[PDB]
């Protein structure tokens, strides 16, 4: 069920 | 929500060898740190050195806890990687773009309905020259094997001309043929 972009893990930095 | 942390699919341990406490491989390995969130994820990236910045002979390894990082574990025996491998000069241009890349890959989750199939990826800094290497569990699994890569080679943004390897650690541990290329 989890899974990130990578857009969004690089916005969480 | 605000107030809640991401969580990851999965919670990952991050290991560092370095080859100067043992003359047995696997007693230079040790444990950095475990995390379960994207939070907690950057919050370790941002206090570890850049592998550019690693003295050569040194590893970082980012694989899903209880998996160890290594080729004996019941998970990874069966297995193989797909293998990145830099020139000299990419160590400046592509080695930590590259393993961050890879680093997301993993954590997110990024290989669609194979990504149960992944173990891991290892980042060697050599002087000869870095590699690169996502791993998986079952150097047989044609489809997931060759998924896992095609999608790799996107998320590094490596054009068509550009072939990748995945070799069998059975095969690497042997005294290195291809099982698959992309
Ligand atoms: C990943 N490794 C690496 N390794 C030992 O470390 C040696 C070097 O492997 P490496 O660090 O993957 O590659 P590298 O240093 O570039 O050398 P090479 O030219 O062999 O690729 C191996 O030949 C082996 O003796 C291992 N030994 C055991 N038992 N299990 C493992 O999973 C591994």
């Amino acid at each position: 069920k989890k899974r990130y972009s990578r857009l969004q893990l690089l916005l969480f930095w | 929500e605000h107030y809640i942390k991401h969580p990851l699919q999965n919670r990952w341990a991050l290991w560092f060898f370095k080859n100067d406490k043992s003359k047995t491989w696997q007693a230079n390995l040790r444990l950095i740190s475990k995390f379960d969130t994207v939070e907690d994820f950057w919050a370790l990236y941002n206090h570890i050195q850049l592998s550019s910045n690693l003295m050569p002979g040194c590893d970082y390894s980012l694989f899903k806890d209880g998996i160890e990082p290594m080729w004996e574990d019941e998970k990874n025996k069966r297995g193989g990687r797909w293998l990145i491998t830099l020139n000299k000069q990419q160590r400046r241009s592509d080695l930590d773009r590259f393993w961050l890349e890879t680093l997301l890959c993993l954590i997110g989750e990024s290989f669609d309905d194979y990504s149960d199939d992944v173990c891991g990826a290892v980042v060697n800094v050599r002087a000869k020259g870095d590699k690169i290497a996502i791993w998986t569990t079952e150097c047989e699994n044609r489809e997931a094997v060759t998924h896992i890569g095609r999608v790799y080679k996107e998320r590094l943004g490596l054009p068509p001309k550009i072939v990748i390897g995945y070799q069998s650690h059975a095969d690497t541990a042997t005294k290195t043929k291809n099982r698959f290329v992309v």
